[PDB]
RNA sequence: GAGCGUGCGGUUU
RNA sequence: GGGCCACGGAAACCGCGCGCGGUGAUCAAUGAGCCGCGUUCGCUCCCGUGGCCCACAA
């Protein structure tokens, strides 16, 4: 997967940092996801960290 | 960069005074999570691997729902902004299904060309293109980047234009030939990629946050109100006691109106909202957005499709 | 940096941490692969974790870590995962590890294990 | 049943 | 009669694609190949059955 995006500037690009922002890029697909969804349980836990008690 | 979607739209008063009676509807932040989910949209950012049908099946399988379609189908390949639209909200789908999409993709070339040659190129097919036979309009082109063979480039097309297609036409009209080897979705519509695009994964967790551990928030702002699904349509605001009449299939005469966006045409499709702003019914224009204005009597829109449930508003008339 | 990624890791033992894998490939037994990584710490054989700190999208390891400390299993990061796969035994990066024996890095792990316990 | 949305294809009353 | 709403206009095997479990590989460990198992949304016209209203907004 080569298309990235600028998390500030939202822009699309291929290259590691915003050539706009200057801010690093991340992959602008998604997480692959499945209905067996193996680890939900755990995601969940780290995440409930992430968005507070 | 811009699709019909975008044309401003401004608001013509036609009765001053009509107010609106907060004991009667739902404004959409004013819904019990249960009745927002009822009327609900999903702007989700769809995955790459699956079938867009295998999607909204896994959706309605986790949240525990009867009927789901989403708008244009995204191939397998591809990932962006998939809109669903939920139970009672089914058929908001078509506002959507033909409005207009934009896609960013990267080509890539089979051959070398000067950066100078492939924007000159693209440039040309802005305008129509034919396809299989149908043809279909492409609004904007604009490349983003070039490494060396490769070219990231957003673009925005009517309803139903195959990207895949267009790069290939792409790669004869330079001569070296192309292939489309990524594409994803960042605009259907009134769905752009914003606070409200949700992927899957973020999506089955607010749901198990609210069912199981009790926390609204954020799956709330995971759906969207079919409101949403309109804000590209021209609108007419109907006053309250039109509003129960509408939802029983009356046709909206003139005298129930209240406001209305201005350059609606005979036969344009407009969305029916009360004056706190909630999605009644969608409808056919009859008349004008002057006709409406001056007029005192008539027609002014064929109700076609109902959303609103009949119990909201009291049968005044 | 990160949301999975915890706590800190310094230069020092984040190499002494490449190095002590690279032994057990040989030594003893090892598995790579977020999966086969997973897996073992599921079925209790990991006796230690290592996880990069590069690894886009998140989800791809964010489970490790709240899952180690449910099995009560040390887990600890590396800078890089490109760094990571070359120690394993591979040509392609790798996102984590699990290091199923120790054999000959027993005293290196006692070492790691016990100094991230501070860092919780 | 005829269309739409880029996604489905082949068997059997 | 008309408008609107609800339901119906097929089911069962099979396949590419995708994934999960198991295995875990000489540039796919963000998962090869082998095995097993999963796995496909709706809308618009029109037609039929049923329900609710017939409402220029006072
Ligand atoms: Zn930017």
């Amino acid at each position: 997967f080569r298309i990235r995006k600028c998390p500030k500037c939202g822009r699309y690009t291929l290259k590691e940092v915003c050539p706009v922002c200057g801010e690093k890029t991340k992959v602008a697909h998604p997480p692959r996801f499945s209905p067996e969804d193996p680890y939900g349980e755990y995601r969940r836990r780290w995440k409930r960290e992430v968005l507070g008690i | 960069r811009i699709l019909p979607a975008d044309i401003k739209r401004e608001v013509l008063i036609k009765d001053e005074n009509a107010e609106t009676n907060p004991d009667w509807g739902f404004p959409p932040e004013k819904r019990p999570i249960e009745m927002h989910i009822q009327f609900g949209v999903i702007n989700l950012d769809k995955p790459p691997g699956p079938t867009s049908h295998e999607v909204v099946a896994w959706i309605k399988k986790i949240l525990n729902l009867e009927k789901a379609g989403h708008g244009g189908t995204l191939d397998p390949k591809v990932s962006g902004v998939l809109p669903v639209a939920l139970e009672k909200a089914t058929r908001v789908v078509q506002a959507l299904l033909p409005a207009g999409k934009e896609y960013v993709a990267l080509m890539h070339l089979h051959g070398d060309v000067p950066e100078d040659k492939i924007i000159q190129v693209m440039k040309e097919f802005e305008g129509e293109i034919i396809q299989r036979l149908r043809t279909r309009k492409v609004y904007y082109i604009e490349v983003l980047e070039i490494e060396g063979r490769d070219v990231l480039f957003r673009v925005g097309v009517e309803a139903g234009t195959y990207i895949r297609s267009l790069i290939h036409h792409i790669g004869l009209a330079l001569g070296v030939g192309a292939h489309m080897s990524e594409l994803r979705r960042t605009r259907s519509g009134p769905f752009k990629e914003d606070e409200t695009l949700i992927t899957l994964h973020d999506l089955v967790d607010y749901y198990y946050f609210w069912k199981e551990d009790g926390i609204e928030e954020y799956f709330r702002k995971a759906i969207q109100p079919m409101e949403k699904a309109v804000e590209h349509l021209p609108k007419v605001w109907i006053k309250d006691s039109a509003v129960a009449a509408v939802t029983h299939g009356a046709d909206l005469a003139v005298p129930g109106i209240a406001k209305l966006h201005a350059g609606i045409k005979r036969g344009d499709l407009v969305a029916i909202m009360t004056l706190k702003d909630e999605l009644v019914a969608l409808g056919k224009a009859m008349m004008t957005s002057q006709e409406m204005l001056e007029k005192t009597k008539g027609i002014a829109v064929d109700v076609e499709k109902v959303f609103m449930p009949r119990d909201w508003y009291p049968k005044l008339w | 940096k990160p949301s999975y990624v915890k706590f800190e890791v310094p230069k020092e033992l984040a190499e002494k941490a490449l190095q002590a894998v690279e032994i057990a490939r040989d030594t003893g037994k090892i598995r790579k692969g977020t999966n086969e990584t997973t897996k073992a710490v599921e079925r209790g054989q990991a006796k230690l974790v290592i996880i990069a700190e590069d690894v886009d999208p998140e989800e791809i390891v964010a489970h490790l870590p709240p899952l180690c400390e449910e099995k009560e299993i040390p887990y600890i990061y590396v800078p890089s995962k490109k760094e990571l796969g070359a120690a394993a035994g591979i040509e392609v990066a790798a996102a984590s590890v699990a290091i199923i024996e120790p054999g000959k890095a027993r005293d290196l792990v006692e070492e790691i294990a016990m100094k991230v316990k501070e860092l919780m």
